[PDB]
């Protein structure tokens, strides 16, 4: 019953594919999918994205900033303007792009800025603990 | 470059064989290397046999050191010997002018040397006249006939040019040998698109074999058509017919490849000659969709389907 | 050498061309060939002159441009290029003309267009007033008011 | 004169090779560009899925408007200039008619060059150096982002392109950009939970900018292809009027050998 089009600008992963549960972080939540969903739509914020295939098996992807829309008509679209797999990034770079990231933070001081820093650090905490 | 000695060879051999004819080759202002080198082709390919009496062409050559009145009487003393032997025996001679420019051209000196007033780009004024009482004795007699190959230099490259354009008014067919067709391995190198014949009408060949060329001239006109879609470079079949009628028209204009007798020495192929009706025969069962599941490679320097089929049954 | 010679005896030449005659434009007269004595703004007034040398300037607009009209086509042409090529082809258009003695040919029956009907028709064609018709309206008629009916006609029938 | 035939048929052969290679990198280029094109596709309709599944009205009161004109910076390829020029202009006017402003944005410097002399008093931004390159997302995101910077909060708008239908044939769509007023407004969405005006504020701009990303690439193709097409057109022509010059050419040379020959004989005969 799910219509699941979890999709990149320059790939498609799924498209109208029947899945049974997905997990999507939004801005406001980490939440879960299925069939029926209250209609909803929100924008993301850089972390794991889990698809349960009707299968059972899990197919996990790492979005850095989309949006979801769950309708009335059971149709879930989940575009994600980078969409990843898990061997695809690295531990170390990550590690150290928040380290100065933070060191940056403490060094910077005007406010656009500062939050331009945060989110740096945002995205890439919820990246150092989806690695690891 | 491509082999045109070879296709007159071949066409002296199977007019000697398949009719009982004779042939003649004129010389008309010919490079006297090129002649040695013919005439030693034709020592070695058995055409000409120094040692017996089953040679089957007389030769007559004009050089290019030689005055304008001989380059321009030679052509003659060609048609001469080979009027002998349609007159007086009944057979269909086949006399070759290795090239009718420079017998215009010839005429054309003489008739300035005779302070004549020149016409239109230097001709002479008498150059259909001249060009006609040459050509209007290769004709079929009730006595036997004389079929005449000439080959044709256009100068200037202008199928205009007074010479080709006094020349064609007696042409009856045209074969063009391109260099393009030999670079893709196909021998005789004949252009099949380009070569004509006035002949090629049903009513004097047939339907059966004026529907079969004309069937197997549109497929390779379409093929022609379908690769330079192809290069697209996205060669897909979107359509069945298109990529049907690609292999299909791939397996024809390999199958317009022939072994000839003469090159037996330089490779083991043996020459087959074909009959019409055999020809006729199977383009039309290429052109009916027959001959799918054979592989392409089996129609390449075969004779008619049968050894077509034998061979693809033999690439196992 | 015989119409070289020609030439410098007459006081108005008018000039007919092929490759006109090839477009269906009859009388095949070259407007960029044919000459006269008279066409002077104190001799036919400054309003028939100046009508005439426009009708000649936009007709040799359109000659110098068609050649690039014919190799890139006209979707390259500039805006103000597709107006001049627009009125250009109505201007030839309506320089043909059926001729008494051409019903066996052009199945219309002969007009004979005075003079101020004339330089009035391509005065109103210069100026812009039927950006909006066909071409076609415009081959084979009289004054303008037929083009303009001929305009309408194809318009309700097509 | 047989010298000036010979300079304009060499003239025209080096504009048919130029124009065959124009085809040849330009069929090279649409390759991948309706390779990068279906993914893309799927993914900017997906993103309008719901203004679909929701038929937002759009506002039928609001007073300004904003237009985008997606277009390249070459020309040569066909009627797209034109078209998408054609289109935007007569939109503006029945606007403007209609007791509307418009402001308009254009994608591409050939759009901006065709209209600026147009409707430069009704004009927002211009945007270059799309064409050339196959269009990104950054691209989008630029361009959104210099939409939301201009201050200019539309109470609507719609962008022009073409949409690609296949090789041969493209279509000028207008595809329609809500405002957070009117798509809060909207009954509909009232089926959708937990939005207020900071959730949909975000996923109106978002949706903007895939909307421009889908757009740009529904446009670079169905660019090359129009290239593509035009200088088949274009070396065909050449060839053609090649073909005919020579004739003339020959023709001519004929002619000039036969009036020298004839000034030397006249000249022999009169001793």
């Amino acid at each position: 019953q799910m219509s699941f089009t979890f999709a990149s600008p320059t790939q498609v992963f799924f498209n109208g594919a029947n899945v049974r549960q997905v997990d999507v972080p939004t801005l406001t939540g980490a939440f879960g999918i299925l069939a029926a969903h209250v209609p909803t739509l929100q924008v993301l914020r850089p972390g794991l994205v889990v698809v349960h295939a009707e299968d059972g098996t899990t197919s996990k992807y790492f979005v850095s900033s989309g949006s979801i829309a769950v309708n009335a008509d059971s149709s879930v679209q989940l575009l994600a303007e980078e969409a990843v797999t898990l061997d695809m990034l690295d531990l170390g770079a990550a590690k150290a792009n928040l380290e100065k990231a933070q060191a940056e933070l403490v060094g910077t001081a005007d406010e656009a800025t500062r939050a331009e820093i945060q989110i740096r650090i945002e995205a890439n905490e919820a990246l150092v603990k989806a690695l690891e | 470059g491509v082999g045109k000695t070879v296709l007159i060879m071949e066409l002296i051999n199977n007019v000697a064989k398949a009719h009982g004819g004779y042939s003649v080759f004129a010389g008309v202002g010919e490079r006297t290397r090129e002649g040695n080198d013919l005439y030693h082709e034709m020592i070695e390919s058995g055409v000409i046999n120094l040692k017996d009496a089953t040679s089957k062409v007389a030769l007559v050559y004009g050089q290019m050191n030689e005055p304008p009145g001989a380059r321009a009487r030679v052509a003659l003393t060609g048609l001469t010997v080979a009027e002998y032997f349609r007159d007086q025996e009944g057979q269909d001679v086949l006399l070759f002018i290795d090239n009718i420019f420079r017998f215009t051209q010839a005429g054309s000196e003489v008739s300035a040397l005779l302070g004549r007033i020149p016409s239109a780009v230097g001709y002479q004024p008498t150059l259909a006249t001249d060009m006609g009482t040459m050509q209007e004795r290769i004709t079929t007699t009730k006595k036997g006939s004389i079929t005449s190959v000439q080959a044709i230099y256009v100068p200037a490259d202008d199928l205009t040019d007074p010479a080709p354009a006094t020349t064609f008014a007696h042409l009856d067919a045209t074969t063009v040998l391109s260099r393009a067709i030999a670079e893709l391995g196909i021998y005789p190198a004949v252009d099949p698109l380009d070569s004509t014949s006035r002949i090629m009408d049903p009513n004097i060949v047939g339907s059966e074999h004026y529907d079969v060329a004309r069937g197997v001239q549109k497929i390779l006109q379409d093929y022609k058509s379908l690769q330079d879609i192809i290069a697209i470079l996205g060669m897909d079949e979107l359509s069945e017919e298109d990529k049907l009628t690609v292999s299909r028209a791939r397996k024809i204009q390999r199958f317009l490849s022939q072994p000839f007798q003469v090159a037996e020495v330089f490779t083991g192929h043996m020459g087959k000659l074909v009959p019409l009706k055999e020809t006729i025969k199977g383009f039309q069962q290429i052109l009916a969709g027959e001959y799918d599941h054979l592989p392409e490679q089996a129609f390449y320097m075969v004779g008619p389907i049968e050894e077509a089929v034998a061979k693809a049954d033999k690439l196992a | 050498p015989a119409p070289a010679t020609t030439f410098a005896h007459l006081d108005a030449t008018t000039v007919l061309s092929r490759a006109i005659a090839e477009l269906g434009i009859y009388p095949a007269v070259d407007p960029l060939d044919s000459t006269s004595r008279i066409m002077d703004p104190n001799i036919v007034g400054s309003e028939h002159y100046d009508v005439a040398r426009g009708v000649q300037k936009i007709l040799q607009d359109y000659k110098s441009l068609q050649d690039i009209i014919a190799i890139l086509g006209m979707d390259e042409l500039s805006e103000e290029d597709k107006l001049t090529v627009s009125r250009a082809r109505k201007i030839q258009r309506f320089l043909s003309q059926p001729f008494q003695v051409a019903e066996v040919f052009t199945g219309h029956m002969g007009k004979l267009v005075p003079l101020k009907e004339t330089i009035k028709g391509f005065q109103q064609i210069l100026a812009g007033e039927y950006d909006h018709l066909p071409e076609q309206a415009f081959y084979m008629v009289g004054p303008i008011e037929e083009a303009v009916a001929k305009a309408d006609k194809l318009a309700e029938e097509h | 004169t047989l010298k000036d035939i010979t300079r304009r048929l060499k003239s025209i052969k080096n504009i048919q090779k130029i124009t065959k290679s124009m085809k040849m990198v330009a069929a090279a280029k649409y390759a991948r560009a309706e390779r990068e094109l279906k993914p893309a596709r799927i993914y900017g309709l997906g993103s309008l899925a719901l203004y679909e599944k929701a038929d937002i009205k759009g506002p039928e009161d609001k007073k300004k408007h904003l237009l985008i004109g997606v277009s390249s910076d070459r020309g040569l390829c066909g009627a797209i200039h034109s078209s998408i020029a054609k289109q935007m202009k007569s939109e503006v006017a029945t606007l403007t008619a209609a007791g509307k402003e418009v402001m308009l944005v254009g994608i591409g410097d050939k759009i901006r060059g065709i209209l600026y002399r147009t409707h430069s008093d009704q004009f927002l931004v211009a945007f270059k150096e799309v064409g050339r390159k196959p269009p990104t997302f950054g691209d989008a995101s630029v361009i959104a982002l210099e939409l939301l910077n201009s201050g200019y909060e539309f109470d609507e708008g719609s962008i022009i392109f073409n949409k690609f239908r296949s090789v041969i044939s493209y279509k000028t769509e207008e595809k329609p950009i809500f405002s957070l007023n009117t798509v809060a407004s909207a009954d509909s969405m009232s089926i959708y939970d937990d939005i207020d005006a900071d959730v949909l504020q975000n996923y109106q701009e978002y949706n903007l900018a895939n909307i421009i990303y889908y757009s740009l690439k529904e446009s670079t193709t169905s660019e090359q292809s129009a290239r593509m097409t035009a200088m088949d057109n274009a070396s065909k022509n050449a060839s053609e009027m090649i073909d005919k010059l020579t004739l003339t050419f020959n023709r001519t040379r004929q002619a000039v050998i036969t009036k020298e020959l004839i000034e030397i004989i006249s000249g022999a005969a009169a001793l």
